[PDB]
């Protein structure tokens, strides 16, 4: 199994180091919005 | 005199509009500065980790 007489390994291992931290972002979300509608107006008694 | 009174009222309303515009601009700019600071803090936090 390729060890020393004392049992120490004779090969150096590797691990393929994990790939960095991860950055997370947020965004503003807008939805369709409407406006008010108008109704017929009354006739007051006073002048303009 | 009557036209002067009417025009003065309209100009007063215009002055109010201008003041409101300046105030809203200032608040929006402050919010933009804060958001920039927070994004830069995120980047620095990644490097610190």
């Amino acid at each position: 199994h390729n060890l020393s007489i004392d049992g120490q390994p004779l090969s150096l291992a590797i691990y393929a180091e994990p790939t960095d931290p991860k950055a997370l972002l947020t965004s503003m979300v807008q939805a369709s919005q409407g406006g008010s509608a108008v109704l017929p107006g009354t006739l007051s008694l006073y002048r303009f | 005199p009557v036209m002067l009174e009417r025009t003065r009222n309209l100009v007063a309303q215009l002055t109010q509009f201008g003041t409101s515009l300046l105030s809203m601009a200032e608040h929006d700019d402050a919010d933009e500065l804060t958001t920039l600071l927070l994004q830069q803090g995120m980047e620095l936090a990644t490097q610190s980790i």
